[PDB]
């Protein structure tokens, strides 16, 4: 299952609005019930990442409130209401069912 | 609605978790359907019976249990020692529309998340 | 829950190295243990995860040759073999843990080749 | 928790309705905790009870909805027919908070699924 991303590269240095896109090859409904499985992930340059939001909609505990997800059947996005100091570098997406596949970068 | 497999996602105490269930067949005793999580062994495995009846009023019943396993010392093989049940019945009549049933089922399935019933079941604390 | 690995290697040649991650907080009883791989850089890859209510052997597809997780129960410490070294031995390696199905909560400092 | 006032969303077939149902006291005979709408009629009233008991724990939950229709040769309404519900937990007295939660969120989520809504909206057997 390949999922493609936004292009490599961004260049917003603050205030800006910016929005991260992203796009699955199949279709990510699962559950039974109308749940998605995915998840949004950064890395800093040093050290090991962190989780940001699962279920593509549902912010993880200790997640400042700017970070916010929106999804549907196989169109996602993540939108951050404005950037601040301290939100640099990569930003990854996984789904987390049968044979997990990461893929993309900032 | 023919059997199929079932896969339940955001449960739990924290919201992570997930089971997935499969049929196991319908009794013809009493026309109960059965679903159950392949935990290869037969006595510690979570079921769901779900069964709607005929008339002079139909009923719809659906019953969840899932023992707890422990392996007490001088012995091998795990025993069940609680049992956490459930039980949910319905009881329309015969000139009832689908509104109708369609609205008591999302009622009962919305209350069961507010802040009353996961403090009322969660912590076993009455509602004064 | 928290885990740490073990140390950075240094290995020469086509050889078998050593890796391992200590974990401690947690049982084996429903989690499942990734062992996702970051490579160098750019991009990340699978390998496999051992998870004894769904086989315990399931690995990433052309990983079988360069790949073996096994565990020990009693020291609750997962480690993982490497065969043959040619460009695998390249960056660093994770260790990652969660639920059955959910995502990924906690990861470990990475060792590095 | 004392009781309060709860707010219902996205509660209907089309998921667009909505149901706002404040206190009704408590009764002291049996413990029973109720619940009501202000539906400006006492009879035509969707009420809903919730207790729980004390020592095998018991919790119970009961939903009723009336029907009106208007009576033929007549001014005030009557109930022609009722829709009952009933919820029954029976935990016992070591069970921690996980296994509870993890009940209730099961016999949440599993309420929405295909079958279930299949089962009930239609009424055919699975």
């Amino acid at each position: 299952i390949v999922m493609s991303q936004s292009p490599s590269s961004l260049a917003v240095s603050i205030g800006e609005k910016v929005t991260l896109t992203c796009k699955s090859s199949q279709s990510l409904l699962f559950s039974s019930n109308q749940k998605n499985y995915l998840a949004w992930y950064q890395q800093n340059p040093g050290q090991s990442p962190k989780l940001l939001i699962y279920w593509a909609s549902t912010r993880e505990s200790g997640v400042p409130d700017r970070f916010t997800g929106s999804g549907s059947g196989t169109d996602f996005t993540l939108t951050i209401s404005s950037v601040k100091a301290e939100d640099l570098a990569i930003y990854y997406c996984q789904q987390y069912f049968r044979y997990p596949a990461f893929g993309g970068g900032t | 609605a023919k059997l199929e497999t079932v896969t339940l996602g955001k449960i739990g105490k924290d919201g992570k978790q997930t089971l997935v269930l499969n049929p196991r067949g319908v009794n013809p005793t009493n026309g109960v359907a059965s679903l159950s999580q392949a935990g290869a062994v037969p006595a510690l495995e979570k079921r769901v019976t779900v069964s709607v009846s005929q008339p002079k009023n139909y009923k719809v019943q659906v019953k969840i249990q899932n023992p707890t396993a422990c392996t007490a010392n001088g012995s091998c093989d795990p025993s069940v020692t609680r049992q956490a049940y459930a039980d949910v019945t319905f009881s329309f009549t015969q000139y009832s529309t689908d509104e109708e049933r369609a609205f008591v089922r999302t009622e009962l399935a919305a209350l069961l998340a507010s802040p009353l019933l996961i403090d009322a079941i969660d912590q076993l604390n009455p509602a004064y | 829950v928290q885990l740490q690995q073990s140390g950075p290697e240094l290995v020469k040649s086509g050889t078998s190295v050593k890796l391992s991650c200590k974990a401690s907080g947690y049982s084996f009883t429903d989690h499942s243990l990734h062992w996702v791989k970051q490579s160098h850089g750019e991009s990340l890859e699978w390998i496999g995860y051992f998870s004894p209510n769904n086989g315990g052997t399931i690995y990433n597809q052309k990983f079988m040759g360069k790949a073996t997780l096994t565990v020990d129960r009693s020291s609750s410490t997962a480690y993982m073999d490497l065969h043959n070294l040619t460009s695998a031995d390249s960056a660093v390696y994770f260790c990652s843990t969660g639920w059955d199905y959910g995502p990924f909560d906690s990861w470990g400092q990475g060792t590095t080749l």
